[PDB]
């Protein structure tokens, strides 16, 4: 959700909403998320397309054995 | 009903005290140090 | 108090935010009557 | 119960494998 390029323009109240429908939060964690976004989260360079690649290939297959040992 | 600050409200509160403390150029406060010089001078402070 | 903990990180050191944090559930009894304090503070703490 | 045991022996050696990747190859 965070390295998509769609909510990444600004102030898009959308983040908040795939946040809790899409990865299952709580309030209290999405809170954190804005603070902690603001504090240490850096929106001035995207990543490159190398780690781009290297990122969605373990989110596949992390969300795979996930879902292998469920 | 849990917290009732949301989101967007607590963005917009976090975002002024960032900024203030940024443009004030303000270090934050460290933990205090094994060997510091005004342990002795803050304990007696304290206990009293 | 989840507001609080950012607010004071930026101030001061983590651990003395968490400290200062978990320090305001505690647990709150009067006679018969106890309740943990979730939400509002405690301001019969020194640091209060 | 033979066919299912041969997935299995892939499987294992599979992810043993793949415990030793401290990655296109092991990906696919």
């Amino acid at each position: 959700i965070l390295e998509n390029e769609n909510y990444s323009k600004n102030e898009s109240d959308e983040l908040f909403f795939h946040l809790e429908n899409k990865a299952k939060l709580t309030r209290e964690q999405i809170l954190v998320l804005t603070m902690s976004m603001k504090t240490s989260f850096k929106n001035k360079e995207p990543l490159d397309i190398k780690t781009r690649t290297q990122i969605l290939e373990a989110n596949s297959i992390l969300e795979n054995l996930w879902k292998l040992q469920e | 009903n849990g917290p009732e600050i949301t989101p967007e409200e607590a963005t917009t509160i976090f975002s002024v005290m960032v900024e203030w403390l940024e443009s004030r150029s303000f270090s934050p406060i460290p933990f205090p140090p094994l060997t510091y010089k005004n342990d002795t001078k803050i304990l007696v402070l304290a206990l009293e | 108090f989840t507001l609080l903990n950012r607010l004071l990180r930026l101030i001061v050191d983590p651990n003395i935010a968490d400290y200062i944090t978990a320090k305001n559930n505690v647990v709150i009894n009067f006679k018969d009557m106890s309740h943990v304090n979730k939400y509002g503070l405690i301001r019969g703490l020194k640091f209060a | 119960e033979k066919f299912n045991p041969f997935e299995i022996l892939p499987e294992s050696i599979e992810l043993f494998r793949t415990l030793a990747l401290i990655s296109l190859s092991e990906t696919a």
